[PDB]
């Protein structure tokens, strides 16, 4: 299994670049294979756009995960085939991003100006 | 230099009416453009910017739209006051760039 | 927010002309001015920007020569002198806060 748990100065786990597979041939009390508790500034766990991550068995764990949005942990279970038509997840509705307001609204640029050495924005 | 082509030169429309204009960038512009209207006295006023946003106190039966390299204003339901001069501006870069121009005339 | 442009501008050919834009109701000093020309029954034709800030100017290679600018930050007044004149005409000149807010237009003849 793989757990992350109070990595207070964690905001990714792109780090692990190369991991495509967590087998869960052994577990974590309560069958978890994937576990994440108490990362209070944690906000990507990988980049779904491009990596591919396999959980053989075991469920998956989030609690108190403050900037990490339930999007992301649902990209997750889709992609690791932690698939709804099975078991539970003790997944948090109120401690998964309940500190982050996720992407939302649109800001766009009313003005570009570029110098050599400089850059104006509005 | 990116060039903006700006279709039709002239327009003839009439009260209540929906008319469209067209600017298409020789380059991609991304979402960088203003439309200006300048009145016969000659004052020129910005009416939208970043492609599709609003400025202040515009009425709101003016938008702006983007479809590939087609930048569009309409205005929904022509007013006697709109029957003037619209021009497109890209300043995605470096060069900033005008449309030819627009006439909007009554039917 | 006003950028108020000056002229009526007649002026003899081979001679300079100074047309002012002086703004109100914003930080002078935290915006571009922009001019541009238009060549009466034609379009917009941007010429340059200056940086009230710095005095940081950039122009269009066809104005190069021909337009000088400048700002008097003591005023926050700003200035576009025209070098050369000759079989020009007529052409209106407009002086633009980065363009969302524009001056009036002076006419230089």
């Amino acid at each position: 299994y793989l757990k992350i748990r109070r990595s207070y100065a964690l905001v990714s786990l792109s780090f692990f670049r190369k991991l495509r597979l967590i087998r869960g041939e052994t577990l974590e009390i309560g069958n978890y294979s994937f576990y994440a508790l108490d990362n209070q500034n944690l906000r990507q766990l990988w980049d779904w756009s491009k990596h591919n991550l396999t959980i053989t068995q075991g469920k998956l764990f989030f609690h108190y995960n403050p900037k990490l949005c339930l999007s992301e942990i649902h990209k997750m279970e889709e992609v690791s085939g932690t698939k709804g038509r099975q078991e539970r997840n003790d997944i948090a509705l109120k401690t998964n991003g309940d500190q982050a307001s996720c992407e939302n609204e649109l800001l766009k640029f009313s003005y570009i100006r570029t110098s050599f050495d400089k850059i104006l924005l509005r | 230099d990116i060039q903006m082509t700006q279709s039709p030169s002239s327009l003839s429309a009439s009260l209540g009416e929906r008319v469209s204009l067209t600017c298409r960038a020789s380059q991609d512009i991304g979402g960088n453009l203003y439309w200006l209207q300048q009145g016969p006295d000659g004052t020129i006023k910005r009416l939208i910017y970043a492609t599709s946003s609003l400025d202040s106190g515009v009425p709101k039966r003016f938008s702006g739209s983007r479809s590939g390299s087609d930048y569009s204003l309409t205005i929904s339901s022509l007013e006697s006051e709109d029957f003037v001069d619209y021009y497109c501006l890209q300043y995605s870069s470096s060069p900033w760039t005008f449309g030819g121009g627009t006439k909007l005339e009554i039917k | 927010v006003q950028l108020q442009q000056s002229g009526p501008e007649l002026v003899k050919p081979g001679a300079l002309v100074k047309i002012s834009c002086k703004a109100s109701g914003y930080t002078f000093t935290n915006y571009d001015i922009h001019w541009v020309k238009q060549r009466p029954g034609q379009g917009l034709e941007w010429i340059g920007w200056i940086y009230p800030g710095d005095g940081s100017t950039k122009y269009n290679e066809k104005f190069k020569g021909k337009a000088t600018l400048t700002a008097d930050k003591s005023s926050s007044t700003a200035y576009m002198h025209l070098s050369s004149l000759t079989s020009e005409k007529s052409a209106v000149y407009f002086c633009a806060r980065e363009w969302a807010y524009w001056g009036q237009g002076t006419l230089v003849t």
